[PDB]
RNA sequence: GAAACUGCGAAUGGCUCAUUAAAUCAGUUAUCGUUUAUUUGAUAGUUCCUUUACUACAUGGAUAUCUGUGGUAAUUCUAGAG
RNA sequence: UUCAUAAUAACUUUUCGAAUCGCAUGGCCUUGUGCUGGCGAUGGUUCAUUCAAAUUUCUGCCCUAUCAACUUUCGAUGGUAGGAUAGUGGCCUACCAUGGUUUCAACGGGUAACGGGGAAUAAGGGUUCGAUUCCGGAGAGGGAGCCUGAGAAACGGCUACCA
């Protein structure tokens, strides 16, 4: 089934399609948030090694993580909660949800790469998606600089310059505190 | 959804009265907080108008005052001897407003050793002379010592647990403690 | 009703904002403050109304917005403020100054009123009480909470608030031979002279009421506003000083003072 | 200035008269028997705890929106990553 | 009034006591980013006030006796203590007392009964109507249960059963 896998570091993901019955038997009786080496999913994925966190069953239900059941079962979600977002406040409402065992009903496995491996994939070894912004708040931007703080952060903030055609103009974040 | 509106009661007269409303929200009761000791546990609970009331569950220790010198002294509950209501509440340690108990009674005793030192159960020159103005008017009844001997205060609780949260009560002194030892006598 | 009603039918507003009974399905509710909503009135209904200075709603809220309805000496650019009685509205331009005292026959009627008295205000007690620390403090019947008041200062007295600071200016101590204002029920703005209050242990203090007229009436307590001395009242008294002519007295002086 | 987070209202209004015969309701009382967002008026030095070593010229981490990967036939269904 | 308030002893899985925004950015010269500094906007503890909300006293309801005794083991009336309540209160529990209403119609039954302000009718007395323009109450298919909030037992909010 579809196997979304995603490396943070890169910030990378991509979804890989797998037919053969016996690369995902190893998924099978695997709850969400263990470990599974990636020599046994597959022969391109040596040394590579998942960490499993979600998925969607083919009914399109989420797993919700602590069920510990291979089913689905329907449970009485809030805010906080996964799986359910409140539209008023204090609307808990009755979903169902497939539990944290993953089982052959399972349509799409979400799937982090821990480890690094020895043959790299396309574009998620290789590959490195750049952060979309950086950070805001004043001593945020100063941690994730290391610039000594008392050093006047005002102008090391990032500026993102955009050029509308016939106007480069540059556009920066706002520093909070 | 426990209520506590008075139609479900029948009238006066004595007429069962038809169902006017289902009932309200300002109307509700809620579950008895039949508190117990030992590791204190006090649960929040947001009621009407905010104004956060306290189940104080499994409580141990709490503050408990002495009226005749006047005195107040956190101090642990161990166990309820007596409760003018139920009886139950006693074989099983369910501690409420009014329910009678035994003090540790330590830091009253300290705090009478260092505030007379008459040494009960049988230096600065400060400290020499307010005793002296004190001229030993510590002249404290007999049944309290006979306890101090034993260790164990008895103390009537005057907190609600239920509501407030807090443990709070006073000895029984003076004529009070008289009766209830009458009423434990009854018990003994 | 679950909760606080925030909507006024125009039949169930009071008969004294006096307002049209077609025209509208519903009538404006004072917002929360320093008056109840049955005796006090909407800035709307002042301005749109009393005054004719706007036209509508759109027009009110407009003069309201840009700051110069000024009730006792404060902005208050909400629509329906309650400008209850004996507050004070001032409008910068037309440098115009109103106090909100009842006409006779029972309304908020259009009173303008100089600027110089128009820098205080006059309000009644309604309690004295210790708040916290020890602090005594009185409430009068705005609302208003002046701290550190007279010692001597006691429950259903008058004073006479200088609304710049907010503190004390001088008072006036309630006993009979006391010129007096009604607020409320048949004998709505007469104006007299406390004759005699009788005590009624137990609750619901009455007191006699004799005008200049000679007429006399009784009216309750809570019903009362002393306004000063006899022959020298603390304000500037409406059109008419609240004698209540007699139904005939009133056509004889229409018949009288006619002039077209 | 979209979106989203935050705040507030959504308990007002509108409709109907099914239940209900000391029940509702009306007039008149009481709350020294209680809760009260809001509006209005006032309202607090002590947060030090042995004060002869602290960020007060400003403390921390998430998180939506968004960037991308999906699932379900579909619902104001939303899981994973940054 | 055990009230307002104050004071002592203590207590707290220690609430609040502005790490928040806009405009104008003046004055002092300790002439530096130095010292201060106005008008507001949001908050924020407490006490008042207002919008209220809950209960609550007296009196008042249509027909029926081919409804004369009704209520209490399962609260019926009261006592005490506790629990719960925002708070009084058999509102609930524990133990006691055996009480409460009734020929001045209680209790039961019926209402093609929501109550009222009012409408028709009109010598006077009255008779009938009032689902509906205002005030109250109740309800969202019938039932129960509940989160959020100051306020809901909400239903153009959720949970479950029945249809
Ligand atoms: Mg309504
Ligand atoms: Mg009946
Ligand atoms: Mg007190
Ligand atoms: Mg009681
Ligand atoms: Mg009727
Ligand atoms: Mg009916
Ligand atoms: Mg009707
Ligand atoms: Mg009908
Ligand atoms: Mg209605
Ligand atoms: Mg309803
Ligand atoms: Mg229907
Ligand atoms: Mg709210
Ligand atoms: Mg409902
Ligand atoms: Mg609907
Ligand atoms: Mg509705
Ligand atoms: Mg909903």
């Amino acid at each position: 089934m579809k196997l979304n896998i995603s490396y943070p570091i890169n910030g990378t993901q991509k979804c890989i399609e797998i037919d053969d019955e016996h690369r995902v038997r190893v998924f099978y009786d695997k709850r969400i948030g263990q470990e599974v080496d990636g020599e046994s999913v597959g022969d391109e994925f040596k040394g590579y090694v998942f960490k499993i966190a979600g998925g969607n069953d083919k009914q399109g239900f989420p797993m919700k993580q602590g069920v510990l059941l291979p089913t689905r079962v329907k449970l009485l979600l809030a805010k906080g909660h996964s799986c359910y977002r409140p539209r008023r406040n204090g609307e808990r409402k009755r979903k169902s949800v497939r539990g944290a065992i993953v089982g052959p009903d399972l349509a799409v496995l979400a799937l982090i790469i821990t480890k690094k491996g020895e043959q790299e994939i396309e574009g998620i070894t290789n590959d490195t998606v750049p952060k979309r912004l950086g950070p805001k708040r004043a001593n945020n931007i100063r941690k994730f600089f290391g610039l000594t703080k008392e050093d006047d952060v005002r102008d090391y903030v990032i500026r993102r310059e955009v050029t509308k055609g016939d106007k480069s103009y540059t556009k920066a974040p706002k520093i909070q505190r | 959804g426990i209520s506590r509106d008075s139609r479900h009661k029948r009238a006066a007269t004595g007429a069962k009265r038809a169902q006017f409303r289902k009932k309200r929200k300002f109307e509700l009761g809620r579950q008895a907080a039949n508190t117990k000791i030992g590791t204190k546990r006090i649960h929040p609970v947001r009621t009407r108008g905010g104004n956060q009331k306290f189940r104080a569950l499994r409580i141990e220790t709490g503050n408990f005052s002495w009226a005749s010198e006047g005195v107040a002294r956190k101090t642990r509950i161990t166990g309820v001897v007596y409760h003018p209501s139920n009886n139950e509440l006693v074989r099983t340690n369910t501690l409420t407003k009014a329910a009678i108990v035994q003090i540790d009674a330590t830091p009253f005793r300290q705090w009478y050793e260092s505030h007379y030192g008459q040494s009960l159960g049988k230096t600065s020159k400060n400290t020499e002379r307010k005793w002296a103005a004190r001229a030993a008017e510590a002249k404290i009844e007999h049944a309290v010592d006979s306890q101090f001997g034993a260790g164990r205060l008895y103390a009537a609780i005057s907190s609600r647990p239920g509501q407030s949260g807090r443990c709070d009560g006073y000895i029984l002194e003076g004529e009070e403690l008289a009766f209830y030892l009458r009423r434990l006598t009854a018990k003994k | 009703a679950r909760g606080p009603k925030k909507h006024l039918k125009r039949l169930a507003a009071p008969h004294h904002w006096m307002l049209d009974k077609l025209s509208g399905c519903y009538a404006p509710r004072p917002s929360a403050g320093p008056h109840k909503l049955r005796e006090s009135l909407p800035l709307i209904v002042f301005l749109r109304n009393r005054l004719k200075y706007a036209l509508n709603g759109r027009e009110v809220k407009a003069i309201l917005m840009q700051r110069h309805v000024k009730v006792d000496g404060k902005v208050r650019t909400d629509t329906t403020f309650p400008a209850g009685f004996m507050d004070v509205i001032t409008l910068e331009a037309t440098n115009e100054n109103f106090r909100l005292v009842y006409d006779v026959k029972g309304r908020f009627a259009v009173h303008r009123i100089t600027d110089e008295e128009a820098s205080y205000k006059l309000a009644k007690v309604k309690k004295v009480q210790l708040g916290k620390k020890g602090i005594p403090y009185v409430v009068t019947h705005d609302g208003r909470t002046i701290r550190y008041p007279d010692p001597n200062i006691k429950v259903n007295d008058t004073v006479k608030v200088d609304l710049a600071t907010g503190t004390i200016t001088d008072f006036i101590k309630f006993d009979t031979g006391k010129l007096v204002y009604v607020t409320g029920g048949r004998n709505l703005g007469r104006v007299g002279t406390i004759v005699h209050r009788e005590r009624h242990e137990g609750g619901f203090d009455l007191v006699h009421i004799k005008d200049s007229l000679e007429n006399t009436f009784v009216t309750r307590l809570n019903n009362v506003f002393v306004i000063g001395e006899p022959g020298r009242p603390w304000i500037s008294l409406p059109k008419g000083k609240g004698i209540k002519l007699t139904i005939s007295e009133e056509r004889d002086r229409r018949r009288a003072q006619h002039g077209l």
